[PDB]
């Protein structure tokens, strides 16, 4: 009953983790990369607004 | 006389001549407005082109 209970808690412990940890790396690099994009991008629109403020 | 059948059908032909010419030159000059009409409006591409260009 003892260890069943430990193991039971291991167990649970271990399942998540590997669920946790396939979480976080995978979406992790996935969100970096998705970061950087949306850097250059809203970078971008950025100096053409400026480049519209210019303009005027 | 046959001689003015002779005249009043060259005046017919060279009249009917005439007025082709005439539509022919009003079609010519506004033609040239257009024309002048084109070159301005691809100007005034030009420049927008060049608009974004610089931004």
């Amino acid at each position: 009953a003892v260890k069943a209970r430990q193991l039971a808690h291991l167990h649970s412990q271990l399942t998540q983790l590997s669920h946790n940890l396939a979480t976080t790396e995978n979406l992790m690099r996935m969100t970096a990369v998705q970061a950087e994009a949306m850097r250059g991008l809203g970078s971008w629109h950025a100096g053409l607004f400026m480049a519209a403020s210019k303009v005027l | 006389e046959a001689r003015e059948a002779a005249l009043r059908k060259e005046l017919e032909g060279v009249r009917k001549i005439n007025e082709v010419i005439e539509g022919m030159i009003g079609t010519l000059e506004r033609a040239k407005g257009n024309m002048g009409t084109v070159s301005q409006t691809v100007t005034n591409a030009t420049t927008l082109l060049n608009t974004w260009t610089r931004m």
